[PDB]
RNA sequence: AUUCCGGUUGAUCCUGCCGGAGGCCACUGCUAUGGGGGUCCGACUAAGCCAUGCGAGUCAAGGGGGCGUCCCUUCUGGGACGCCACCGGCGGACGGCUCAGUAACACGUCGGUAACCUACCCUCGGGAGGGGGAUAACCCCGGGAAACUGGGGCUAAUCCCCCAUAGGCCUGGGGUACUGGAAGGUCCCCAGGCCGAAAGGGAGCCGUAAGGCUCCGCCCGAGGAUGGGCCGGCGGCCGAUUAGGUAGUUGGUGGGGUAACGGCCCACCAAGCCGAAGAUCGGUACGGGCCGUGAGAGCGGGAGCCCGGAGAUGGACACUGAGACACGGGUCCAGGCCCUACGGGGCGCAGCAGGCGCGAAACCUCCGCAAUGCGGGAAACCGCGACGGGGGGACCCCCAGUGCCGUGCCUCUGGCACGGCUUUUCCGGAGUGUAAAAAGCUCCGGGAAUAAGGGCUGGGCAAGGCCGGUGGCAGCCGCCGCGGUAAUACCGGCGGCCCGAGUGGUGGCCACUAUUAUUGGGCCUAAAGCGGCCGUAGCCGGGCCCGUAAGUCCCUGGCGAAAUCCCACGGCUCAACCGUGGG
């Protein structure tokens, strides 16, 4: 499992800095939410209350998948933006 | 069947001149009347979020416009289906951003980056003048704004001229006149996003549209619509137009 | 009511089909036969778009102009002769082409009582 | 008045009973492993496509038709069915076999991955083979030459590791 | 693939039709392992009838109340945030469904409105002065089986009404400042009149107060913009066993009405208007983008998606609103139903599911507003059977499987025996996926383990001159033809040939067909030259010279929406599909 962060944008509008990354990872199974959450954190020092994986996409006879993360400067500001039902996906709400 | 004003607005119906997926989905937003017309504008909501990406989702792009971080020639503009059309001046203060919405060689309209001190100003065509109560001259421009002046100046605005406005305090700059030598800018037809210089100007009887003659940089000699022709300088383009 | 829409016969003398029910935009109104009287009588009619109407039934005074644009308001007595029909003569009813007898003489309407409400006519020499 | 219906991407012969295209279909079949008619008809009409095209642009002027003619030259060196000094003419020359060696079954089988063509399409099938870092599993695929090279067993395939008593079994067939 | 083949004779050559062979759509027999993409699924007969549930709501920052909690002064009464209903504002005229009617300015296209209306939205120039009045909620009393509904008291508003000023509309007399190709238009100065505005409301932050700032707001004028109304030229169907039709009809003079021009209507004055270049009448039919077929010319269709038009059981009317004479508002008539305490009161799925009937013919009485949009709100946000997701279905396309390899035997296009190899698929799990599920995708465990049918077998047309049964019967046969005790043609068994998760049967369209013939058919003997002449419209017309550019050709501006069609590249494994450019 090597995670290569293809591209970081910074939104300034919404508080956020918005990342696409790649998992190579062949003769492994899909990696886990929690598990890419913690190597992206440990990675790239972020703060681990305030990030969101979007999606994590495997395609068809591929060794790497799709990743879309999101950072939030205010966990305040990540609520207000960010859907409930992602946020339970991701497990930063009990709901 | 018909009993009223249309609401809706299907994918598939939308103007040609939007960078839209038109089988993404099935609804597009109706933009409501304001400046401009149909063909030559496109809903704010488009530019905040297919455009430049500031938001995945029309309800985070809604609650952008909302916290007043959009900007529109020099007013803030919060209503998502606000037109926006040919010589508008989009700014985003928080980033520093300018942009120039203009026609491309294929009529679709695109941002073009400007810089600071040319945010400040917008082109206006004067499409009619009139006279109001009071003995005062009234000039309506291309994107439906209205100016008065005294009957004193009547003699220096005409129809088919160009005013240099300063937004959002609404002064006008300077004046440029449609004559033979002054620079345009096509906007519409199978001339779009072309430029040059005035040649001649042909008139028909009846109701037929004046007919304009242009010479580009390159020498070649086109014709299109006096309305279609957009002044933009005396000699040169006063504006970036690339 | 009084439709107001396409003709049932072609220029031709073919018959024609309805192939839709009235619609309520192409429907008029009443005629309002202005009648001399002693004491004027308006009302009020919303019209289509919202827009307003005064429709003069009775009328009592009318604004006659001479030459040189003076203008006074007087008080009518009869209709001498109306061009438009041969009844609104004698029925007093007054209409645009209308001729009137007033305090100062013969006048010729010129406005349009059942859309202006007012009565105003010109002086005949 | 009437919305859009997806069409069949083949052709039907004719006339179903004829001996001689019979028999040289069959032997079409036998001789590159083909499941059904229909994939030798999808071939055939693809050759046929191209064909009408270039007899389309042949007789053709315009810059619209230069476009199109460059373009249809272009899009056959890339496949990789006209040398790359090829010019319009030699669109005609073309034939079904030609088309049919670009497979991916073919060139699996010719490149020495597989002792046979049944054995090469059960490897397609079964995801033994990657094109780039693709796997892909459809036998009918056509193969472009930039790609070409790039064919050999998926790293995590079995036949990948030259001990695999299959692997050895294929290599000996070269000999 | 710009194509042929069988059939008239004892044998031949023609004409001519019929049948084979291909594609598409609708029903249907047998059979069925998967996965993706799409604009598929009560259109054909009944625009026939419907139980049940849902398919238009939103605003507490317009207003007064009721219940709860808290902070309390502390009998007083004040301040809050939660919920509820009511008044009030906006929306409900869009979306959703169907093709009944309509041969017409309904539709397509190009032009006009200098003859017109427009709430929501944008810009500029101005205003928000003074007063009055009910009532909802709540309390008392109720009536009625219900549906519904009466009386009194007491209240607020962005509720309603009045006054003033701005302002609108008409007409008369003057000046020409403006846009326009052209002023019954706009602007300015007098005169007679009619009509005739507003919410300085709400919230927040400050400020001792006064007052200040920001946001959302209200009214008038001039323009836009948005959605429409009306009008014109051109184009698109058959019947002459339908030849005359029209009488407000055609035009005018004066008016009325309309938001607007108009016989739209009225009074008066004339006889006009349409028509063998197809009037009138009758039949059929929503029009277009497009779809099917063909080498093309062409022929046929025009339900699904988009735009435009109509309808809401059959009709006719009106109220409110910018917008309706209004599918889930109203009244009456005609037909069909329902509740009733018999006095009375309600309903119409051509909306999403579902039921009956009709027929050859067409699905769940499911989940969510997370994505796209619409209405409401300052916003967060709420609602949406629109949309998105799943369920059933041989709807249409794209990609696959039902094993592979080595050796050896055989009645070698294939089966059997032995030894191996993977797992597309199947079965059981973990992640990822999704609003939540499911499918899909990545990985681990077991194991060839779970997977082939349909027609045909005389020619046309690929396939047997084998066997058993029937014997002019039973049967087969698109056509030619077979069957009478030696049937390659009927039934069955064993062989084989075509396609293959499909393969047969029937109806319909195109090609076949140069059997509709402009390209491009025929008329002595096969279908067909009027029995013969004169001649009207139409069609076709001798040579030269000059003039115009109507037809014609070339170049150049404004158009003919999107989807659909072709090509190149890029993204879902490639593809179907979608995106970016050219056509």
């Amino acid at each position: 499992m090597e995670i290569r962060i293809k591209e970081i944008k910074e939104n300034k509008l919404i508080g956020r800095k918005e990342i696409y990354f790649e998992i190579y990872h062949p003769g492994e199974p899909t990696p886990s939410r929690k598990d890419v959450k913690g190597k992206l954190v440990a990675m790239l020092d972020l703060n681990p209350e305030t990030t969101v994986i979007q999606y994590i996409r495997s395609y068809f006879g591929s060794y790497i998948s799709k990743g879309y993360a999101k950072a939030y400067d205010s966990k305040e500001r990540m609520l207000y933006i960010e859907p409930e039902y992602i946020l339970i996906r991701d497990g930063l709400i009990e709901k | 069947a018909r009993k009223g004003p249309k609401r809706h607005l299907k994918r598939l119906a939308a103007p040609t001149s939007w960078y839209i997926e038109r089988k993404a989905y099935k609804w597009a937003v109706r933009p409501r009347p304001g400046p401009h017309n149909m063909r030559t504008s496109i809903p704010l909501l488009y530019i905040v979020r297919d455009y430049l990406g500031y938001a995945k989702t029309a309800r985070e792009a809604r609650k952008i416009l909302n916290e007043g971080k959009f900007l529109v020639d020099g007013r803030v503009r919060k209503d998502y289906k606000f037109p926006v059309g040919i010589m508008d001046v989009v700014s985003i203060p928080e980033t520093g951003e300018h942009y120039r919405v203009l026609p491309n060689r294929i009529g679709k309209l695109i941002l073009h980056p400007i810089s600071e001190d040319e945010a400040f100003i917008k082109p206006l065509r004067i499409r009619n003048k009139r006279m109001i109560k009071g003995a005062r001259v009234q000039l309506n421009f291309h994107d439906g704004t209205n100016h008065i002046v005294s009957i004193a100046e009547k003699d220096n605005y005409f129809t088919s001229y160009t005013v240099l406005m300063k937004v959002p305090e609404r002064e006008i700059l300077e004046v440029l006149p449609f004559e033979k030598g002054a620079y345009v800018f096509v906007t519409q037809g199978k001339n779009v996003a072309r430029k040059g210089r005035i040649v001649e100007i042909k008139r028909f009887p009846m109701g037929w549209p004046d007919v304009v003659t242009i010479e580009d940089e390159e020498g070649e000699l086109f014709d299109t619509l006096k309305e279609y022709a957009f002044v933009v300088g005396t000699d040169k383009p006063k504006i970036s137009l690339p | 009511a009084i439709w107001q829409g396409r003709s049932l016969k072609k220029p031709s003398g073919g018959r024609i089909v309805l192939a839709r029910k009235k619609r309520k935009r192409e429907l008029g109104r009443e005629p309002s036969n202005t009648r001399v009287a002693e004491q004027d009588k308006r009302k009020i009619i919303r019209t289509y778009g919202g827009n307003r109407k005064v429709r003069l039934t009775a009328a009592a005074y009318a604004n006659v102009f001479d030459k040189s644009g003076k203008g006074r308001k007087v008080r009518i007595i009869r209709v001498i002769e109306n061009p438009a029909n041969r009844q609104f003569a004698r029925r007093n009813i007054i209409t645009k082409g209308a001729i009137i007898e007033t305090e100062i003489g013969k006048a010729k309407v010129t406005s349009r009582p059942g859309q202006d409400g007012v009565v105003n006519a010109i002086l005949l020499e | 008045g009437d919305p859009k219906r997806q069409r069949k991407k083949y052709e039907t012969p004719p006339h179903p009973w004829i001996k001689e295209r019979l028999d040289r279909e069959r032997v079409l079949m036998d001789k590159y492993e083909l499941k059904n008619k229909k994939e030798l008809w999808k071939h055939e009409t693809q050759l046929k496509n191209f064909r009408r095209r270039a007899r389309r642009l042949l007789a053709a002027r315009g810059k619209q038709a230069e476009i199109e003619r460059e373009q249809l030259l272009a899009r056959l060196k890339r496949l990789g069915l006209l040398p790359e000094d090829a010019v319009l003419d030699d669109v005609l020359s073309l034939t079904i076999e030609d088309i049919l060696e670009r497979r991916l079954q073919t060139i699996v089988y010719k490149k020495g991955l597989a002792r046979t063509m049944r054995q090469a399409r059960q490897l397609i099938v079964h995801g033994h083979i990657e094109v780039n870092g693709q796997i892909i599993r459809s036998p009918s695929y056509l193969v472009l030459k930039e790609e070409e090279d790039t064919i050999t067993y998926a790293r995590t395939s079995p036949f990948a590791n030259p001990q695999h008593p299959e692997r050895m079994m294929i290599e000996k067939a070269k000999q």
